[PDB]
């Protein structure tokens, strides 16, 4: 079947600037099924483009569609602040068929994160579970690495992470960090501790503490 | 001009559900209409079609489960979904299809959480601050279903600098999340600091005091 | 004592749109069809009720040859019991069919280079098509309640597309010249016959 | 799988007499049939002769009586023999062989001019 592949997974640029997506098929295709659509937040997508090169009616004059092929672009021009969202396009074989999409993301400079680490309340132990958050505060760009270390061996598989939407303030990003272990394994160990890369650290930063020293 | 779905809402793993879609200024039936759902996170995923004359195509992962169909009469499109699978949760939304013209109309979508969790409120455990710099405290609200859940600092007063995170979906299938808030330091000897927690759900408002 | 002229079908120097899809009815002569299966050439070649081989042992009362150009993806719609936009829309088979479905890549009469666009297919339409109907409509397609008064624009479509044939198209994509033979024989005379 | 070569062609006087030949060549069935046809200069092709599947010759009206069209089987040659040309007789000549009922094959076209 026809497979879309989108890239770059996410586009970082600046109000004014040029943005530029691409969309590479499995296998070539007619033009005249491929459409792009825009997503913002909670909203259903847009209809920005069809038969890879006509805009739909409504559509500002910076949206712009072009390819052939295999090789499928989406141009807007001269960025506005609302046009920072999420870019699907789509095509067509006997139903249709969507790429994964690119996130376009507000470009800023190099933020490091503040890092903080929570030990378990007592409330929480009481009941039978511990729950050990890292929290990485206002940083960018997204990627960066947390790494759980207890009494010194690395952790894996008892975590999960949250991230919120690019600040509307500081275009920004944090992240949360929970380690979950039972009560009886919280207390077979000491040290507890939450270690960050990030390209806005000149080497990773870690946070830790002891279990039961104030 | 208007697609509304409704139907969605909770169910169980191995049950079923079916949902409307209500055209307004488009003929259901004179149309190519898709159902595209949407999980947490995730992209567009399209999951059935029916042509104006009335065949109708199904993407794999739903094959002998979902039936797409309409009423003529109501102007409605219906998805028809059986033995329903935790990863069939999502945003359904339906779309009038134009094939070369793309998919110009679009409904806002109705949910569908296929979960066999009972509903539950939240516990809330504080996050506590741990001296010419920022501190950073808040409340950890753990294992409540279903979403969602609201929290907000000192009644409204305090939102800058706070951080409410997405829930995660813990292996146990409750939800966890948490919400976080960075102030001066020294802001913790002269200011006492609440977050308030609704889940409404299961009729659960809590106030927790966080300090160190 | 008269040969069948298919080949007013198989050498015609241009094929009709499937939507205005051509029917030329054969009676009262004969014709060799192993001049037909054994010249290669055909990347399809699907006999239904009847086997090709035979064919010559047979006398029918007509026989219709119907043609038209698709896309190389739709040659597996001209078959019993398909569904799709050819075949409920442009050119249905029944499902009772007995005939043969020939077909062979005819993008090096049937493509240009910046695009023939003069090969259309039915898009939109209410209902789908009986066995061997032919709608030649071109009225705009009313997709809402509003009447469209012979105006494209919002929920008012012309109902046919040209296909976009271009040389460089993939092969799934590249026109494909269709003749479908249909053997009817309702009783006598049966005037269609091999050697 | 069929090749027609054509001779017997030229310019006339009116009164004179030409023939024509096609001579064919392939993988030929049985069931074939081979006839001449002309195109004048702006008009429209057209059937001269032909021999029919039961070897009957078939004949236009306005060369009946002229025109003579033979099948010697042995060379799988056709043969027209035209008497009393006239400048109406004027045009690119060509023979058709329907091959099998499913196919046909033209030749290269032959021209015959008839004038004073
Ligand atoms: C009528 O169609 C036949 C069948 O496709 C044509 O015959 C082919 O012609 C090409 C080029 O001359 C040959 O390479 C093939 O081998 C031929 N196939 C057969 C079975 O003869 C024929 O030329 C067409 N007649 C026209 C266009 O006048």
């Amino acid at each position: 079947e026809i497979v879309l592949t989108q890239s770059p997974g996410t586009l970082s640029l600046s109000p004014g600037e040029r943005a530029t997506l691409s969309c590479r098929a499995s296998q070539s295709v007619s033009s005249s099924y491929l459409a792009w659509y825009q997503q913002k937040p909670g909203q259903a997508p847009r209809l920005l483009i069809y038969g890879a090169s006509s805009r739909a009616t409504g559509i500002p004059d910076r949206f712009s569609g072009s390819g052939s092929g295999t090789d499928f672009t989406l141009t807007i021009s001269r960025l506005e602040p609302e046009d920072f969202a999420v870019y699907y396009c789509q095509q067509y074989g006997s139903s249709p068929t969507f790429g994964q999409g690119t996130k376009l993301e507000i470009k800023r400079t190099v933020a490091a994160p503040s890092v903080f680490i929570f030990p378990p309340s007592d409330e929480q132990l009481k009941s039978g579970t511990a729950s050990v958050v890292c929290l990485l505060n206002n940083f960018y760009p997204r990627e960066a690495k947390v790494q759980w270390k207890v009494d010194n061996a690395l952790q894996s598989g008892n975590s999960q992470e949250s991230v919120t939407e690019q600040d509307s303030k500081d275009s920004t990003y944090s992240l949360s960090s929970t380690l979950t272990l039972s009560k009886a394994d919280y207390e077979k160990h000491k040290v507890y501790a939450c270690e960050v890369t990030h390209q806005g650290l000149s080497s990773p930063v870690t946070k830790s503490f002891n279990r039961g020293e104030c | 001009v208007q697609l509304v779905e409704s139907g969605g809402g909770l169910v169980q793993p191995g049950g079923s559900l079916r949902l409307s879609c209500a055209a307004s200024g488009i003929t259901v039936s004179s149309n190519y209409m898709n159902w595209v759902r949407q999980a947490p996170g995730k992209g567009l995923e399209w999951v059935s079609l029916i042509y104006s004359g009335g065949s109708t195509y199904y993407a794999d992962s739903v094959k002998g489960r979902f039936t797409i169909s309409r009423d003529n009469s109501k102007n409605t499109l219906y998805l028809q979904m059986n033995s329903l699978r935790a990863e069939d949760t999502a945003v359904y939304h339906c779309a009038r299809d134009l094939v070369v013209y793309g998919m110009d109309v679009w409904g806002q979508g109705t949910t569908v959480t296929v979960s066999s969790a009972s509903t539950k409120g939240p516990s809330v455990f504080p996050l506590a601050p741990s001296s010419g710099g920022t501190a950073a405290l808040g409340c950890l609200v753990k294992d409540y279903f279903p979403e969602p859940v609201t929290v907000s600092w000192n009644s409204g007063a305090l939102t800058s600098g706070v951080h409410t995170f997405p829930a995660v979906l813990q292996s146990s299938g409750l939800y966890s999340l948490s919400s976080v808030v960075t102030v001066p330091s020294s802001s913790l000897g002269t200011q006492t600091y609440i977050c308030n927690v609704n889940h409404k759900p299961s009729n659960t408002k809590v106030d927790k005091k966080v300090e160190p | 004592t008269n040969l069948c002229p298919f080949g007013e079908v198989f050498n015609a120097t241009r094929f009709a749109s499937v939507y205005a899809w051509n029917r030329k009815r054969i009676s009262n002569c004969v014709a060799d069809y192993s001049v037909l299966y054994n010249s290669a050439s055909f990347s399809t070649f699907k006999c239904y009720g009847v086997s090709p081989t035979k064919l010559n042992d047979l006398c029918f009362t007509n026989v219709y040859a119907d043609s038209f150009v698709i896309r190389g993806d739709e040659v597996r719609q001209i078959a019993p019991g398909q569904t799709g936009k050819i075949a409920d829309y442009n050119y249905k088979l029944p499902d009772d069919f007995t005939g043969c479905v020939i077909a062979w890549n005819s993008n090096n009469l049937d493509s240009k280079v910046g695009g023939n666009y003069n090969y259309l297919y039915r898009l939109f339409r209410k209902s789908n098509l009986k066995p061997f109907e032919r709608d030649i409509s071109t009225e705009i397609y009313q997709a809402g309640s509003t009447p469209c008064n012979g105006v494209e624009g919002f929920n008012c479509y012309f109902p046919l597309q040209s296909y976009g044939f271009q040389p460089t198209n993939g092969v799934g994509y590249q026109p494909y010249r269709v003749v479908v033979l249909s053997f009817e024989l309702l009783h006598a005379p049966a005037t269609v016959c091999g050697p | 799988e069929v090749q027609l070569q054509e001779s017997g062609g030229g310019l006339v006087q009116p009164g004179g007499s030409l023939r024509l030949s096609c001579a064919a060549s392939g993988s030929i069935s049985t069931l074939n049939v081979m006839g001449w046809y002309r195109q004048a200069p702006g008009k429209q092709r057209e059937l001269v002769a032909r021999i029919t599947l039961d070897g009957r010759p078939e004949y236009a009206d306005s060369v009946k009586g002229r025109f003579t069209i033979t099948k010697d089987g042995a060379q799988s040659t056709l043969y027209l023999q035209m008497n009393n040309l006239k400048p109406e007789d004027t045009a690119v000549y060509f023979c058709k062989l329907e091959n099998g009922g499913f196919f046909y094959y033209w030749g290269q076209g032959t021209q015959v001019t008839v004038s004073s």
